[PDB]
């Protein structure tokens, strides 16, 4: 399962 | 709670990836202001890079001011300017729809918005409705952009070098409005922040973007559903029924090169043409100033 938010947050960092 | 010399905190009015953002009051001037507080013991500290970055992006129309930077009892404090709803937040308030203007009148700030972010040497990887904010009282017709967590130089300062092409990179941003080429692995370059822009204004256009809403069993499943859906929807069919200069400005964003700097100025002269071939008046009526 994957919360409906997960494309809508925003992911990673600077890196 | 005093912080600075001259800041007073009120309550949360924000959370992104890192810290929370308060109203506070400049005491000294009488004047509101937003503060970002985050924890010295945080295992990840951000907000004094992005306190850097934003002192880099300071004279630029749509950048919030920092007002000041430092460190108070637990917390690392950045004092900005107060900005007003999110172009997302005003999207909800106009009914998930926003008239052709409006959209427009959107796009010609925003692609200078990003374009002066180029111009001091960075992308911003986070391009979405949720990262603009319109300006409050006399910049309540300014739409600033904001959240600079994901953002990083694509060029040397000094020399202009480009950063080198790479593969193989995770996800940086957000899946609904992530370029094809950073959901293929690709090292995103000012090309993907101007597609992201374009899918953000469809998005405007449609209510919603045909790859919302994938059903799958993890998050990398997830972006590889919206990855296929993206990959497998033409830009005529993605912008059919809305003017084509949607479609032009997208398969142009599509068409650069890694390396390419964009022609911004042909590509905002693109709307504005429509703008003007619509009989709009640049007058910063926006959908949500007929609220009443
Ligand atoms: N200067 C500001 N004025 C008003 N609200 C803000 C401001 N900065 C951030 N916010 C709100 O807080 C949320 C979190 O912001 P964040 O992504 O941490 O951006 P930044 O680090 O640029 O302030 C935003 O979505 C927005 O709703
Ligand atoms: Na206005």
């Amino acid at each position: 399962y994957t919360p409906s938010s997960a494309s809508t947050v925003s992911v990673g960092s600077s890196e | 709670l005093r912080v600075g010399n001259r800041y007073r905190l009120g309550r949360k009015i924000g959370s992104g990836s890192f810290g929370d953002i308060y109203l506070g009051t400049d005491i000294a001037a009488g004047e509101e202001v937003a503060i970002k507080l985050e924890c010295v013991k945080t295992k990840h500290p951000q907000l004094h890079i992005e306190s850097k970055i934003y002192k880099m992006m300071q004279g630029g129309v749509g950048i919030p001011t920092i007002r000041w930077c430092g460190a108070e009892g637990d917390y690392n404090v950045m004092v900005m300017e107060l900005l007003g709803p999110s172009l997302e937040d005003l999207f909800n308030f106009c009914s998930r729809k926003f008239s052709l203007k409006t959209v427009l009148l959107l796009a010609d700030q925003m692609i200078s918005r990003i374009e002066y972010i180029h111009s001091k040497n960075f992308i911003h990887r986070d391009v979405k409705p949720d990262n603009f904010l319109m300006g409050l009282g006399k910049k309540g017709n300014l739409v600033y952009i904001i959240d600079f967590g994901l953002a990083k130089k694509y060029r040397d300062a000094r020399t202009h070098q480009h950063i080198p092409y790479r593969e193989n990179k995770n996800l940086t941003g957000t899946a609904r409005y992530a370029s094809i080429n950073t959901h293929l692995g690709i090292e995103q370059s000012r090309r993907d922040d101007l597609e992201s822009l374009g899918y953000v204004l469809m998005y405007f256009n449609l209510g919603s973007l045909p790859w919302q809403g994938l059903k799958a069993a993890t998050k990398r499943q997830k972006y590889e559903r919206i990855s296929e859906k993206k990959m497998s929807t033409p830009i005529e069919v993605l912008c059919k029924g809305y003017p084509s200069e949607f479609a032009t400005y997208l398969n142009f964003c599509r068409s650069l090169r890694f390396d390419d700097k964009p022609d911004y100025s042909y590509l905002r002269q693109l709307f504005r043409n429509l703008f003007h071939r619509q009989g709009f008046s640049y007058d910063y009526v926006f959908d949500w100033n007929m609220l009443k």
